[PDB]
């Protein structure tokens, strides 16, 4: 119970993280990179003109 | 157009000369992938040639430098680094015959045969097996003999035929015959020409992979 | 090889 | 009659067989396999002199129709160099190849040392140059001389006038069929006589089978290199000793001879790219 | 006996409150937002210098430079403007399972299969590189290996644990033990505090530097999970396994956000990264090639089948300019 105890520990210490559900969690992973478009050289492909390839 | 970029595709060139040689080095010598039980005796069939997760073990013999790797000392998920092993010339797989009867070891000696022999990674690489401690199986047989830790066995409780059993109970857990050979050698604490079984086991398949090489196969 | 001769 | 025109259609099939075979494999060469490997390179080294001199083949034709050499002088140099220049190289890739497969097989510790993929190319330089070394000698002598009525192309010899060239023929046949088949057939029973006292393929009845598939390519490949060469090399030797009655049964046997001459060039696509595991990846 | 009760009481209420207070429904969060169309990338650049099967991979902060090693013990400092090669360094330990590159370029890492993370120096007078530290410690094998700066170093051992060290003292100055099982796979923040690792487990736990004790814990796989990276805002993190599986898991909701898996895969991955926006993610699949999922829509957006063999890694840059897809078949690509 040496490590038995410590996995009592853990999964205490883990047990009180503040939830957020996940319409308020999923949709700012849409939010974020629907801000982040412009920046992406895999989304649209840029031409040649700045391509350094 | 490349002004100053001349100098490094001349260092690019002459650095990948040196990989291009270096993997020459490397492609002349042959490595042989050692695994074996725990307290099998694996340590001497190190010893008998010339000579931390993988420890080396670099010699020669008749210019044909091998590399042994005792890896046992590691204990981890062989699944997740066996891949690393793909591609390796022989298998020495030593087995004893001193752990022949503490717990039968010689059946999980057996799992773990049947665990490299049928492998995904290993379906191509020949299986080198070295039945250690013949000098003293040939007298843990004469009082206690194999009939024991054997249901189906009978006739030979001599060394004589009852060792020739164990390579045919180790030679049957091959799926794949027609790809694989197996071989197996008899060591001792005298008698130092391990290693030219070794060389002949190596040579037999430098043949294979020089003829899958030409086209023949 | 044959012809030119 | 009507023989010297149809006999243009089946001694030009060769051509077109053996362009088409040597392109398939030059080309799958470069654009499958890369030239990685050692073996490779003598592949396409084969493939590319079989397919240099079998698109030679239709300008022998026209020296049956037409009766000349129709093309001047600013080709019959060009064209007897290059075709006994490709002729010694696909004799000598094949012989190379040989000496690879038996280092391979029956020395199989020393083939790791020698048979790097740089050693091969440099290998491959060595019989091109070696090749050009003696069909040069034919080069600067491939003269014109007009006969009767025609443009001729033949090779006139220097002082002394009928022997210096009388030994161009003998040098041909004892460097180019005596060695190589004197070196490809040793050179491959012993490579035979090693794969039967091989542990991976004496026994195992599917090995053993396997075993002899490499006995009958190797069978195969010896065979088929003795039948196409040796009437094109007994021939003109017999040309040498009598003068042959001009009947006229023999020259349409002549161009057949000169065809199984180059049936060899024809059928190394076939031989080799074909019968191996490396077209099926 | 009860305080193993009391283990599975507290497994099973971290596992009621986000099935109590978690109404996940991101299938109805993607009626809106409209897919990428096709993504059509070739290979740019095919950098050719190995001669055996590659196992890492990682680039600086340039974009310019990248590292890769493979079963030859020859770790190459690649270019991918001009092709060409800055640095090709020898090594003893053949059989390295990864690479870094610390972010002020000066640095670069191995580590394979006998314990031992040598980070090397490159910016060094008089001479070529130099072995700074041979890092030892460990007693299984290293599987990752990653810079948080110039001083200190994070791995993920084989023998369960993972560490953080300090280059100049060469001790494990914090350990990371959580796991049962074998720890495959490690990755980064945008602010190199709280770093993830993937284990045998089935599990991929956050740790963080600060104190050495894990945040959360996300189970959900059936398999060992063999590549993991953060999403570049910090707050989600994908997970690609042996279950043909790369999940992508979040940290404010806490759990399994969404699942990515087709029909008729049956092999695993290798690597998982994402864009430097995140819409789209690289999987590294075992049918020799990878894949671009789009990674808010749970559909796949592109194939980039151009290997013979199986990728290993797979790394992005920071400017998002490319993708490098690094097969076993020695050929390690630059899409684009």
């Amino acid at each position: 119970i040496a490590q038995a105890r410590k996995l009592v520990e853990q999964l205490k210490m883990e047990a009180n993280i503040d939830r957020i559900k996940v319409s308020k969690a999923a949709a700012d992973l849409m939010a974020y990179c629907e801000a982040h478009a412009k920046e992406d050289p895999l989304l649209t492909p840029v031409p040649a003109s700045e391509n350094p390839f | 157009l490349s002004a100053e970029d001349k100098a490094a595709v001349e260092r690019s060139k002459m650095i990948d000369r040196n990989l291009r040689e270096d993997g020459e080095k490397a492609a002349r010598e042959v490595k042989l992938l050692l695994l074996g039980a725990g307290e099998s005796g694996k340590s001497t069939i190190v010893k008998q040639m010339k000579i931390t997760g993988i420890v080396e073990t670099h010699f020669t013999f008749k210019d044909l430098h091998f590399k042994m790797f005792d890896v046992g000392g590691q204990r981890s998920e062989r699944k997740k680094w066996i891949h690393c092993f793909e591609g390796v010339t022989a298998i020495i797989f030593c087995v004893a015959l001193s752990d022949y009867d503490l717990v039968n070891r010689m059946h999980e000696s057996m799992k773990l045969f049947d665990s490299i022999c049928n492998n995904k990674w290993f379906t191509d690489t020949s299986i080198i097996l070295f039945l250690n401690k013949k000098d003293l199986f040939e007298e843990k047989i004469k009082k206690s003999p194999l009939t024991i830790c054997y249901p189906e066995y009978a006739g030979s409780n001599t060394y004589e035929e009852a060792a020739a059993y164990i390579q045919c109970q180790f030679e049957d857990l091959n799926k794949r015959k027609d790809t694989k050979e197996i071989y197996t050698h008899f060591t001792c604490a005298t008698d130092t020409k391990n290693v030219q079984f070794v060389f002949d086991a190596v040579t037999d398949v430098i043949i294979k992979n020089n003829l899958k090489d030409c086209g023949l196969f | 090889y044959x012809g030119f001769x | 009659m009507v023989t010297a025109i149809t006999i243009m259609a089946l001694y030009s099939i060769v051509c077109v067989v053996g362009l088409f075979g040597n392109f398939l494999v030059m080309y799958v060469i470069v654009r499958y396999t890369k030239m990685k490997t050692a073996t490779n390179i003598y592949i396409f080294n084969l493939a590319l002199a079989d397919a240099l001199a079998t698109s030679t083949l239709p300008f022998q034709s026209v020296n049956y129709l037409m009766g000349t050499w129709p093309f001047g002088n600013i080709l019959c140099k060009i064209v007897i160099s290059i075709d006994y220049y490709n002729m010694f190289t696909s004799i000598f890739t094949l012989c190379t190849m040989s000496v690879d497969r038996y280092i391979a097989v029956c020395h199989p510790v020393k083939a790791l040392d020698f048979r790097t993929p740089r050693n091969a190319k440099i290998v491959n330089v060595c019989n091109w140059i070696l090749s050009s070394a003696i069909g040069l000698p034919v080069m600067f002598m491939a003269t014109t001389k007009y006969r009767q009525g025609s443009i001729d192309c033949t090779l006139t010899f220097s002082h002394p006038t009928w022997y210096w060239e009388n030994l161009l023929k003998i040098c041909v046949f004892i460097f180019a069929f005596i060695m190589p088949v004197l070196i490809i057939t040793v050179c491959y029973g012993l490579m035979i006589l090693r794969l039967k006292s091989v542990r991976m393929l004496s026994g195992s009845k599917e090995k053993d089978r396997n075993l002899r598939r490499i006995t009958r390519m190797v069978l195969v490949v010896v065979a088929v290199f003795i039948v196409c060469w040796t009437p094109i090399h007994i021939y003109v030797i017999i040309k040498a000793l009598i003068t042959i009655p001009e009947t006229t049964f023999q020259t349409v046997s002549w161009h057949f001879c000169i065809a199984l001459g180059y049936t060899n060039s024809c059928l190394n696509p076939v031989l080799y790219a074909f019968l191996d595991e490396n077209f099926k990846r | 006996d009860q305080l193993r009760q009391e283990a599975e009481q507290l497994k099973n209420q971290i596992r009621d409150a986000r099935k109590a207070c978690a109404d996940a429904t991101l299938s109805q969060i993607t009626n809106n937002i409209d897919p990428v169309g096709r993504i059509q990338m070739r290979t740019r650049r095919t950098l050719r210098g190995h001669l055996a099967k590659i196992y890492a991979m990682h680039w600086g902060t340039d974009s310019r430079l990248l590292v890769s090693a493979s079963q030859d013990g020859k770790l190459i400092i690649w270019d991918s403007y001009t092709t060409n090669k800055v640095h090709a360094i020898p090594l003893r330990s053949s059989w390295v399972m990864t690479c870094a590159y610390a972010p002020s370029g000066n640095y670069v890492a191995c580590g394979g299969l006998d314990n031992i993370c040598s980070i090397y120096n490159l910016k060094t007078r008089e001479g070529n590189v130099r072995v700074s530290r041979e890092l030892a410690g460990h007693t299984g094998y290293l599987s990752c290996c990653r810079f948080l700066d110039d001083n200190q170093i994070v791995t993920s051992s084989g023998d369960t644990t993972c560490a953080l060290w300090d280059i100049e003292t060469g001790q494990q100055t914090t350990t990371f033990t959580g796991h049962t099982g074998d720890v495959m796979s490690l990755s980064l923040a945008p602010d190199t505090r709280l770093f993830v690792s993937g284990a045998c487990d089935a599990s991929a736990k956050l740790w963080d530097v600060r104190e050495g004790m894990c945040r959360q814990t996300f189970t959900g796989h059936e398999s060992d999970i063999n590549a993991i990276c953060f999403f570049p805002n910090g707050n989600a993190f994908a997970t690609g396994s042996d279950d043909a599986t790369c999940r992508l898991f979040d940290l404010r909701a806490d759990q399994e956000l969404m699942t990515y898996s087709h029909d008729n895969i049956i092999c695993g991955i290798t690597s998982v990264s994402f864009s430097k926006s995140g819409r789209l993610l690289l999987a590294g699949y075992d049918d020799f090639n990878c894949n671009v999922w789009d990674a808010l829509k749970a559909d796949r957006a592109g194939v980039l089948a151009g290997h013979d063999n199986r990728v290993s890694c797979l790394g992005v840059t920071d400017d998002g300019m490319a993708v490098a897809t690094g097969s076993w078949d020695s050929f390690l690509k630059i899409w684009n």
